[PDB]
């Protein structure tokens, strides 16, 4: 249980989290919005997924303003999560380089 | 070798079911689909499914009933089709075909004729048909056997088990009376017959018959 | 907004025939498109829901296909309980929409 | 589901001519396009994959082109052997679908 | 043959893999869903390769929910491995410039 496992799991626990609040928010900023694809929630949740990693093949986003702020909040949760899965993996890295150094 | 193999006919009752079967060689891949395509008599291919049999996952034609089950055999490299209670707009001809999942059936079964009927299975009569004694010949004489009275398609006419195949036509065959007939006619130089032997073989399916006929002068 | 067009408007069979009820997207839209039967002064009931999933309770000689902007509705065999308008409806893009329907005659 | 239209449904061509099928697709496929000929109780034998690529034991009067929804079969110098039905077909979207298919008469 | 070194070895292999049994699995979720068209291998291999990168063109994507969770695990498999490349790269540079401070 040392500090960069923690919030590894803690960004995952808080990812999901994002994930399944902005799929019911989008949802709910982009119906009354003309034209707006991103209106029912299983395809709402993949698209939540798709903007988390980024893979954002183009089949769903939001036209609103409420919409994309509920999409720049979903794209900041996944990137910074999974930039502190690496600096996790760095840290044990680095830990387990300076162990067989005999520092 | 020929890579996919189907039998020939298969007769179904109005309201009865048939399994039919598609035994596959060559390569054989993971990525491998089965497909099924039905021909009515004189109309073009509708896809009728897929399946994966590395898997047993089957996909079906959603725009037409189904009356179709698809399944898969991998220790016999099989592929069965199961048509269930069938009516007339049933008969037709079934192929299967193979596709390498990249999209194109590169290779085809012969296709097995279904009939859907209630009459009964009958093999032909195969007769001989050479000119009478006041025809007169030139370059080339015509001959000929008379396959009648069979019920269901098809018959496969071929000629010298096959290595006469320059100069065949076969006829359509006509019903009448629940029973199809036709005739297949061949012309070869009129010098080599009856010197050359020549023989129509009749293969009936249906019947699981095959039966020759020597073509002799009526001397 | 999507328009779907239900053309013709009127189907006349007769007893124990196929039947296909025709819906046309104004623009595609997956399979986004479902199914409901209204009988005389009933209310409306789902019969095929994303074009072609079933719905519990429908009878089996119901069944959908199509994706993009064409979708057909079919019922084998229809029988006189089948007599009713048949309303498709979309729900790729906001605003939900309706076709304007097909009466079944037997 | 993609529908391909393939018309004229007959072709009547002198021996020795050029012949070209047509082939368009309801909406856009890329090259996903494969033609078959089918003889008078043949089985359909693969002529041309995906749009424009050789099938080996293939004549060379064969070929093919076009892309997006327009699509052509093309024969240099039809000969008798030539005569059959010509089917197109689509893969690029599921299920796979047929051409209604043009016969070629010399 | 130090740890970072090896477990981006090992996630280059385990990646390589995901994206084959991707490319099969997404064609066996796929078709029997009109419309769909990540339904040949080729073009499916080149899709969970779009995929593991996150260079998502937008030219191919599943559409079915066993498609799509197919699609989840090559991203997350295509990140994770990126990340884990990523940290070994740190490592090996901390490591190095610790000898170089003579540390
Ligand atoms: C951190 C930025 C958050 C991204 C959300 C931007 C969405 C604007 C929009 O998609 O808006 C969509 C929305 C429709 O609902 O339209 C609107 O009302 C938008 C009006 C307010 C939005 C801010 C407008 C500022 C642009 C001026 C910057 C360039 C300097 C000149
Ligand atoms: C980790 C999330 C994995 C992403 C897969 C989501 C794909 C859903 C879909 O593309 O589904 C496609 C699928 C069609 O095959 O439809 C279906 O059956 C989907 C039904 C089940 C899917 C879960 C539904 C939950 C959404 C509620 C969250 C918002 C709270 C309210
Ligand atoms: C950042 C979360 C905002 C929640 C969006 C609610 C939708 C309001 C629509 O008017
Ligand atoms: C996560 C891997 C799931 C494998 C998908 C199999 C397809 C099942 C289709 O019904
Ligand atoms: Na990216």
């Amino acid at each position: 249980s040392a500090l960069h496992w923690r919030a590894a799991g803690a960004a995952t626990v808080l990812l999901v989290i994002v994930l399944l609040a902005g799929s019911y928010l989008a949802v709910l900023a982009e119906r009354g919005a003309p034209g707006a694809q991103l209106i029912t929630y299983p395809r709402a949740l993949w698209w939540s997924v798709e903007t988390a990693t980024t893979v954002a093949y183009g089949d769903l986003y939001p036209v609103t303003l409420w919409g994309r702020c509920v999409a720049v909040v979903v794209m900041v949760a996944g990137i910074t999560s999974f930039g502190l899965v690496t600096a996790a993996l760095a840290t044990w890295f680095v830990g387990r380089e300076q162990e067989r150094r005999g520092h | 070798q020929v890579q996919l193999q189907q039998p020939g006919a298969e007769l179904v009752k109005p309201g009865a079911s048939v399994k039919l079967s598609c035994k596959a060689s060559g390569y054989t891949f993971t990525s491998d689909w089965i497909h099924w395509v039905k021909q009515r008599p004189g109309h073009g291919l509708e896809w009728i499914g897929e399946i994966i049999p590395s898997y047993g996952r089957a996909n079906y034609n959603e725009k037409i009933q189904k009356k179709a089950t698809l399944t898969a055999d991998k220790s016999s490299s099989t592929a069965f089709m199961q048509l269930s209670s069938l009516t007339s707009e049933d008969s037709a001809v079934y192929y299967c075909a193979r596709e390498r999942g990249d999209g194109y059936f590169a290779v085809w079964g012969a296709g097995t004729t279904v009939t859907v009927s209630s009459a009964k299975t009958t093999p032909p009569s195969v007769y001989p048909l050479a000119p009478g004694s006041a025809a007169q010949t030139n370059s080339m004489v015509t001959l000929g056997c008379l396959v009648k009275g069979y019920f269901p398609e098809p018959v496969t006419v071929t000629w010298n088990s096959g290595s006469l195949s320059s100069g065949v036509h076969t006829f359509p065959a006509v019903l009448q009376s629940d029973l199809y007939t036709l005739s297949s006619s061949v012309t070869v130089p009129s010098s080599s017959w009856p010197s050359e032997t020549v023989t129509c073989n009749v293969a009936h399916p249906a019947s699981s018959t095959k039966v020759d006929k020597k073509i002799v002068p009526r001397d | 907004d999507i328009l779907l067009t239900q053309s013709p408007a009127i189907l006349s069979v007769s007893p124990g025939e196929r039947v296909s009820f025709s819906c046309r997207a104004s623009q595609s839209i997956g399979t986004d498109i479902h199914w409901y039967q209204q009988r005389t002064n009933g209310s409306p009931r789902l019969l095929i829901k994303y074009a072609s999933e079933s719905i519990s309770g429908i009878p089996s000689r119901f069944s959908g296909s199509g994706s993009g902007t064409d979708f057909t509705l079919s019922i084998n065999s229809v029988e006189s309980e089948d007599i009713a308008n048949y309303y498709c409806q979309q729900s790729n893009r906001w605003p939900f929409t309706f076709g304007s329907g097909t009466k079944l005659e037997i």
